[PDB]
RNA sequence: UGAGUAACGCUUGGGAGUGAGAAUCUCCCAAACCGAUUGACUAAGGUUUCCUGGACCAGGGUCGUCCUUCCAGGGUUAGUCUGGACCUAAGCUGAGGCUGAAAAGCGUAGGCGAUGGACAACAGGUUAAUAUUCCUGUACUUACAGUUAGACUGAUGGAGUGACAAAGAAGGUUUUCCACCCCCAUAAUUGGAUUUGGGGAUAAAUCAUAAGGUGGUACAAUAGGCAAAUCCGUUGUGCAUAACAUUGAGUGAUGAUGUCGAGUGAAUGAGUGAUCAAGUAGCGAAGGUGGUAUUAAUCAUGCUUUCAAGAAAAGCUUCUAGGGUUAAUCUAGCUGUAACCAGUACCGAGAACGAACACACGUAGUCAAGGAGAGGAUCCUAAGGUUAGCGAGUGAACUAUAGCCAAGGAACUCUGCAAAUUAACCCCGUAAGUUAGCGAGAAGGGGUGCUUAUGUAAAAGUAAGCCGCAGUGAAGAACGAGGGGGGACUGUUUAACUAAAACACAACUCUAUGCCAAACCGUAAGGUGAUGUAUAUGGGGUGACACCUGCCCAGUGCUGGAAGGU
RNA sequence: AUGAGCAGGUUGAAGGUUGAGUAACAUCAACUGGAGGACCGAACCGACUCUCGUUGAAACGAUAGCGGAUGACUUGUGAUU
């Protein structure tokens, strides 16, 4: 069998997560799949402790992960995590963010997931 | 004369030969007459029915036919002066654009030794014995080249119009007419008396040593692969079949549609011009 | 001259859109055998106004209500477009 | 790749068409049996 | 039954909305591929598949509120575009006529037949769907009538032009491009920012000027051009560094107080709001200077060389014939009238065509961006376009595609099959043999990055310094040597198992053929050979080049032969 | 029969001009010239090899290599056997 799909390789799964990461501080929720919801979770929590010090290098840093969204760009998505977002969560050792799981979709059977930034 | 190609293209060797072109036409260039000019229509080999009838024809490159007076009985008594030897791809001999004294212009197969500036002259009497110079048979003393000659008294030149033929006066006959022509390939012929002809031997002389280099070449001149009998199928030809690189078989070579063809004689002996005939290249008759 | 040549007049989008906006555009259905000439001599003789130019349509048929249990083709349409002068405009309806 | 029918209007409507039947006693036979089989398609200028 | 099994035929995530129901529909933001193409214009073909609204019987390899599916309505505007009313090529038809049991075949005059020739329109705007067609602006062409002025008008016929091959290289002018300048927006909290990004346009037509290109110019005689000729052709004379005739890309002025234009950007109304409305209407600045040792287009149907010697007719000009003379016709100007018929939608193809399929196949031409690069090669993107019409998991055996593998390096196998090494540019060097052309990119080696300075029009290069394990740091680039068999070579061949030593090829030889030629298609007419003429044509065999080709005429074949026998 | 196409880059024949040379030829050197069934290599044409597929994506293809690529070339339209 060949002239098969590309396939779900690791550029592929590292953008996905990139995509996920920035829509969810964007917006504050994601309804996905439940295992993509249990890979994003961990880029999360990672871009909000390293986000708690506020210095250059962790823009340099957070910005090879962060993507353009709709509600805010690359560079005002970076405010929005660095003045309102990282610093709600300056003294909670760690578990920012929560996976909770919906029923399965209508065509796919497939098992949905809400994330969340936890309160 | 002939000069040699120096390809240097290194796919095979071929000493290639070409006519000069150079020292033997007036002009390079190809300026030939537009009013003497018809075009003609490649008939590939086949007949009227479409079908191939002459293998081994077709493919040859655009041309377009120059009129040649063969006749040039009708301004007789009128002086013409040559006035370029030009190439005719039609024929293997050059063909001169000559011109009349009142003005007229035609092309004649151009004699052999005459130069740009040469007059020439047809008629029905002695006139003089010059290189171009048309007159009947009657009046030729023995022993001149003469081409263009006529088979039937008023018609057109039809003997000796290839590059390079010639015919030989030997006498005349005690009939009054009939004077003998000696023709090339060695037969003796009776040509009659009123028949009109041209002294002086045809141009282009060495064409026999043109050598071709090329399948390219032959192909453009306008002629196809010919494939051997002993290839064929034991259909489509009496020399097929066999099992490897195979004789003849047969007790004599066949032709493609299966005659002998080797040795046999195919000439109607039957026919009003067999009595004109002196020699046949062999023997008598 | 028989005028026979003059079937219907049409109203779409585009022919509302042409019939406003001084020259008035008219868009009628014609003979499909009839040429321009004819069709300027029938607005003559039934009208009354010269038209200015005639532009002419050919509406090829084609195939309708297909997969219904007997299909059918269509008509086959000339339309021609008649302008009338600035600044005039005569009614279809009402003679 | 090429296949073996490729379409031509014109191809077409000279070498099967109506004029083309009509020009030799062979055609007309092929009229007459088509139109003793009362084929609504008598020729391929009818395509519509 | 196999069996709810194989398969579902190259492309992701999220937010908002509709809806009874959404991975699949709409919008938005990204993301990934194409980018000598999945981009844009059309020929052929397809024949409504095009636009709007609605629907989800059936079709869509899943789903579906959605579709190239179905229903209803609508959509294709020409004196200048593509073809007829114009002309012919191959070829077809073909009154008479020829040939033939019949049907019919051949064929003259005529008539058709583009893939060719001739012929007058460009720029912008507009609708959901058409636009050199509709609208605005500015033009051009052909007919008819009246009129003014001038002139003798001159074809169904003659002549000239139309009218032409392949390859190659120089010029002229515009360009591409480079530098400067003008205009618009921008001034940036992540360390430093004194900048960053974008645009710089106008056609057909009219008038004037045209770099140049092509070819000698007038006068006089003429018997030749189915009659005639003042035209053509021919022959003389004079002048011929030029004149004369024809053609000619570009330039300037009107066309243009116009249009387009980067950007700026609403109102009105829908809606709960945002948003739509729309980034729409409208507004809309600059709209230039110089160079070029770089580019492509035109002049150009120009020029040179070579042999394989390179369409016809219409049309245009001209000539008399023929018609006028108290006229007709033509030319130039003005006024007015008219310009017919068919096509014009959409696709133009990993979904509209030919392949039965929304099939990994095939299909003429035209436009061709940037960086590096010889390049239309190669990698990444621009204008633009798509989301490969089943998904979500897991990362067992096993399979396909790739990547890597320590030591050995063909020990594997029928065989180094396959895979691997080399690969671009520049600088050295290069044998045996030879038909002196080649072998040859032979073999074998070296350098490539960045900075400074010197070099140039730009370079290339040169000198010094710096970094890394590695510097055409990635993509795209020949593995080599030796001996032998066959075919000289370039080529052609069994569409879909055999590409080869087979076929062909240039060359050699034999044979037939004197022209109403031999040979060949048919029954014959007719035709090919050939509008050719023994330096030519047909057939048999061998297959560059070099050296050779021996003996047998008993049998067979072929040619000739006196008589004699049957 | 009538049209169209072959990105780009190399090798540098015949011939001609000049000079030396020859009693005059022959010959040699420089310059010009741009030929080749020439060379490398895209579009284009073809199909030599491995693998996959063999109830296929496909009643003959896909990926990776491969041969020709100014000519006995390729191709569109029309006619014809
Ligand atoms: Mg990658
Ligand atoms: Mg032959
Ligand atoms: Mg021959
Ligand atoms: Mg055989
Ligand atoms: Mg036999
Ligand atoms: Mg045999
Ligand atoms: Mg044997
Ligand atoms: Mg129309
Ligand atoms: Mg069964
Ligand atoms: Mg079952
Ligand atoms: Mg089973
Ligand atoms: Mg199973
Ligand atoms: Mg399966
Ligand atoms: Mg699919
Ligand atoms: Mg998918
Ligand atoms: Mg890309
Ligand atoms: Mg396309
Ligand atoms: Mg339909
Ligand atoms: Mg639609
Ligand atoms: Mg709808
Ligand atoms: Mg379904
Ligand atoms: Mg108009
Ligand atoms: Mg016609
Ligand atoms: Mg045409
Ligand atoms: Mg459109
Ligand atoms: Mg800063
Ligand atoms: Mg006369
Ligand atoms: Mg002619
Ligand atoms: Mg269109
Ligand atoms: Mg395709
Ligand atoms: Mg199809
Ligand atoms: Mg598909
Ligand atoms: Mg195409
Ligand atoms: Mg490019
Ligand atoms: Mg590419
Ligand atoms: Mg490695
Ligand atoms: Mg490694
Ligand atoms: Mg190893
Ligand atoms: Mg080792
Ligand atoms: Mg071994
Ligand atoms: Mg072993
Ligand atoms: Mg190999
Ligand atoms: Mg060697
Ligand atoms: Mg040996
Ligand atoms: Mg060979
Ligand atoms: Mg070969
Ligand atoms: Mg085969
Ligand atoms: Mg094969
Ligand atoms: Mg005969
Ligand atoms: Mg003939
Ligand atoms: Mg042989
Ligand atoms: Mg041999
Ligand atoms: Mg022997
Ligand atoms: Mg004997
Ligand atoms: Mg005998
Ligand atoms: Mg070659």
């Amino acid at each position: 069998s060949y002239i098969n799909k590309p396939g779900k390789t690791s550029a592929w799964r590292v953008m996905t997560v990139r995509q996920q990461v920035s829509a969810v501080l964007a917006y504050g929720k994601i309804e996905t799949t439940l295992k993509k919801a249990k890979n994003t979770q961990k880029r999360l929590d990672k871009l909000i402790t390293l986000a708690k010090v506020d210095n250059f290098n962790n823009r340099r840093q957070v910005k090879k992960w962060l993507l353009n969204t709709n509600l805010f760009d690359v560079d005002q998505l970076m405010d929005h995590l660095f003045s309102k977002v990282a610093p709600k969560y300056e003294k909670t050792p760690g578990g920012y963010s929560r996976v909770l799981k919906l029923g399965p979709r209508r065509g796919d059977a497939t098992e949905m997931a809400i994330l969340q930034l936890t309160d | 004369p002939i000069k040699k190609i120096i390809s240097r293209s290194n796919s095979g060797i071929h000493h290639s030969t070409v006519i000069d072109y150079k020292k033997l036409l007036t002009t390079n260039k190809n300026k030939p007459e537009k009013s003497l000019l018809v075009t003609l229509k490649k008939h590939g080999g086949r007949n009227n029915q479409g079908k191939i009838t002459v293998r081994h024809q077709g493919g040859r490159n655009k041309r377009k036919y120059r009129i040649i007076d063969f006749k040039r009985t009708h301004y007789d008594n009128i002086e013409a002066t040559v006035k370029s030897i030009e190439y005719d791809p039609n024929r293997s001999c050059f063909v001169s654009l000559i011109t009349y004294a009142n003005g007229a212009k035609s092309y004649i197969i151009s004699p052999d030794g005459i130069k740009v500036g040469d007059k020439i002259l047809a008629s029905e009497h002695p006139i003089d014995i010059k290189p171009g110079f048309s007159m009947p048979l009657a009046f030729i003393p023995e022993g001149t080249q003469v081409h263009n000659i006529e088979l039937h008294p008023k018609g057109g030149g039809q003997i000796a119009r290839s590059a390079g033929s010639y015919a030989r006066i030997l006498g005349q006959d005690e009939t009054g007419k009939y004077v003998i022509l000696q023709l090339l390939s060695g037969e003796t012929r009776k040509f009659l008396k009123e028949c009109r002809a041209t002294v002086g031997v045809v141009s282009n002389l060495d064409h026999n040593l043109v050598v071709i280099g090329k399948a390219g070449r032959n192909r453009h001149r306008g002629i196809r692969p010919t494939v051997r009998g002993s290839a064929m199928n034991p259909n489509d030809h009496p020399h097929g079949g066999g099992e490897g690189r195979s004789p003849v078989g047969r007790d004599a070579p066949r032709t493609p549609w299966g005659k002998r063809h080797m040795g046999v004689k195919t000439r109607n002996m039957k026919k009003a011009s067999t009595n004109l005939i002196i020699r046949n290249r062999k023997g008598e008759q | 001259d028989v005028t026979n040549v003059l079937l219907k007049p049409v109203l779409t989008e585009k022919v509302y859109f042409n019939q406003m906006g001084e020259t008035k555009k008219y868009v009628f259905v014609v003979n499909p055998k009839a040429s321009k000439t004819r069709v300027k001599l029938a607005f003559e003789l039934v009208y009354g106004i010269k038209p200015l130019k005639v532009n002419t349509l050919i509406r090829k048929p084609t195939t309708i209500r297909g997969g219904s249990r007997f299909p059918g083709l269509s008509k086959l349409e000339k339309l021609a477009v008649i302008t009338l002068p600035k600044g005039i405009a005569i009614s279809v309806t009402g003679e | 790749m090429k296949r073996t029918y490729q379409p031509s209007k014109l191809k077409r409507a000279k070498t099967h068409g109506f004029l083309a039947r009509m020009a030799t006693a062979s055609g007309r036979k092929v009229l007459k049996l088509r139109r003793k089989k009362q084929r609504a398609q008598l020729t391929v200028s009818s395509e519509r």
